[PDB]
């Protein structure tokens, strides 16, 4: 069934699953042409495949040149995702392999189905939440190595760093979700807020600042508060 | 011109054959019904006047036997019957006639409709799906389900139709997983019609039965199968253009045999606008297309 606030806490449990978001699969810039006409040129993509409880992110980078000579790429790109993933677990040991995929956009649902008829046994949910995951290319260091990326690679990350060291992944993904829907509702200021305080560095094989525990409760606070607000600014209250 | 004697009419009873029907009394001195055309299978079915839950019936075909119907007042229903000593039959008819208690077959001479209806459908192939293999004619009613519907629960008594599903290993070839999915012309042709019937002639046959016991019976593992079935053609970018030619004009026929009160609950609203208006054969159902916007507007 689909997974919403009531059945949550489901998302923490012993049961191996990870969510598939496929937003920034297909990126295009659209502009003009000599004649006047629009034409879009694309820009490499990625899928965001993420293990909420042990923040294990595995980012297949979609290079362009997957697009050439194609046609219907929106569509093209869920069946590619759905591709991908299915070679993702295919490669994981058994042990290793998800009892459940949840899909971000119910469009996937098809696509993902069908590659996996070959796994009878591993659920293919859809969602209730609206999951900021689009806003992953946000985060500097993954939109470096996808716009980077020459050919097609897969770049295996922990987006929580070291935070289950010291909170439940529960928190964590709490921290992570409000983090993304800042960066999503007003990115520079989102930006602004985690680098404020340049004492505070990102580890080199981190992707966020090494905040204190108290710093991060400061930070979420100014998290929500942004985010209350351009609620505001946006609904105007 | 053939005949079904009936023993007597013991319960009040509306009684079909093929698209006809007649009310039948309780003890209402009725013997059968004469001038059945040869040359079609034929169906002759009942709902009681007490119970309309549970319509009920027999499918047959008057060259392959003489058949009589009989009611069994322990079980509670009309059953269909053979009688293999031929004289002792033909008896039994010719006094009937004589006496004339039989209603004659109601054809005008103008009407193709059961003809169209059943080109294809033949016996021996009804008799796979129902599966009862001591008798030569089969029955068929409102709750019978399908194969498939018991997959998703008596084996004796379900409608082995051809399974059909869209999103498993049989329709998606490894590989082909978007193609297949999203044009099912290999399905269709290489699983289904070289595979599986052989033809296509058995396969509209399937089709033609499914359409049949979901009219005649509200049979709704019939209506799903009939259905998919047409779907699975309409779906497909690559079908033979002398089998949707037939197509058009199987569905057009059965669209305008449907009671019209009935529309609503035999035609699947999502299947009818898919292949109608989005399908890869949209623009080639121009019969069928042209019936059901003038006949049922609402449902698209
Ligand atoms: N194969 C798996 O079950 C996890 C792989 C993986 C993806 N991202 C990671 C970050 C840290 C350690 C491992 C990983
Ligand atoms: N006369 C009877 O024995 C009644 C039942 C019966 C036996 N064989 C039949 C053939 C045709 C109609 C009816 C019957």
């Amino acid at each position: 069934g689909a997974m919403n606030s009531s059945n949550y806490a489901e998302l923490f449990n012993n049961d191996i699953k990870l969510f598939v978001d496929d937003t920034n699969v297909y990126r295009v810039t659209v502009h003009k042409t000599f004649e006047g006409n629009v034409a879009t040129k694309a820009i490499n993509g990625c899928i965001f495949t993420l293990n909420p409880k042990t923040g294990h992110l595995f980012l297949k980078i979609i290079h362009t040149s997957v697009w050439a000579g194609q046609k219907r790429l929106s569509q093209l790109a869920k069946w590619k995702t759905a591709e991908e993933v299915s070679a993702l677990v295919r490669s994981l040991p058994k042990e290793e392999q998800p009892k459940q995929i949840i899909v971000t956009r119910k469009a996937m649902l098809d696509p993902l189905e069908v590659h996996m008829l070959d796994f009878p046994n591993i659920a293919i949910r859809p969602t209730e939440l609206r999951l900021p995951f689009s806003a992953a290319m946000s985060i500097d260091k993954l939109s470096d190595v996808v716009m980077k990326a020459t050919e097609p690679q897969m770049v295996l990350f922990n987006i929580y760093d070291d935070w289950l060291d010291r909170i439940s992944s529960y928190t964590a993904f709490s921290r992570l979700t409000l983090l993304l829907r800042a960066l999503k509702t007003n990115e520079e200021s989102a930006k602004m807020i985690l680098l404020s305080d340049p004492t505070i560095t990102i580890k080199s094989y981190h992707l966020w600042p090494s905040f204190t525990d108290e710093q991060w409760i400061t930070i979420e606070s100014q998290m929500r508060d942004l985010i209350l607000t351009e609620y505001g600014r946006k609904y105007n209250v | 011109m053939n005949t079904v004697p009936f023993t007597s009419a013991p319960i009040e009873v509306t009684i079909g054959i093929d698209q006809y029907s007649f009310n039948v009394k309780e003890n209402q001195p009725f013997h059968g019904i004469k001038d059945i055309p040869i040359g079609h299978v034929h169906v002759i079915h009942f709902q009681h006047a007490d119970n309309s839950s549970m319509r009920y019936g027999y499918w047959f075909d008057c060259r392959m036997g003489n058949f009589y119907i009989q009611y069994d007042p322990k079980d509670g229903l009309y059953k269909m019957m053979e009688e293999r000593d031929g004289a002792k039959f033909e008896n039994i008819v010719h006094n009937f006639k004589e006496r004339q208690m039989m209603v004659s077959y109601p054809k005008i001479d103008e009407d193709d409709t059961w003809y169209n209806l059943t080109e294809f459908v033949q016996m021996d192939k009804i008799r796979k799906i129902v599966r009862k293999d001591e008798n030569q004619f089969s029955y068929v009613d409102s709750s019978m389900t399908t194969v498939q519907e018991n997959e998703l629960s008596d084996p004796a008594h379900s409608l082995n139709y051809t399974v059909i599903n869209f999103k498993s290993r049989e329709a998606i070839r490894p590989g082909h997983e978007m193609e297949d999915f999203l044009d099912k012309s290999y399905y269709l042709n290489t699983v289904m019609l070289q595979g599986i019937f052989k033809n296509s002639s058995n396969y509209f046959g399937e089709l033609q039965f499914a359409f049949l016991n979901a009219m005649f019976f509200g049979n709704y593992g019939s209506s799903l199968q009939w259905h998919a079935m047409i779907e699975l053609i309409c779906s497909s970018a690559t079908v033979p253009k002398h089998m949707l030619d037939k197509l058009d004009e199987i569905l057009y026929y059965q669209i305008k045999t449907l009671p019209e009160q009935y529309s609503d609950i035999l035609l699947n609203e999502r299947v009818w606008n898919i292949c109608l208006y989005s399908s890869f054969q949209k623009n080639s159902l121009h019969n069928t297309e042209k019936i059901m916007e003038n006949k049922y507007p609402e449902l698209l």
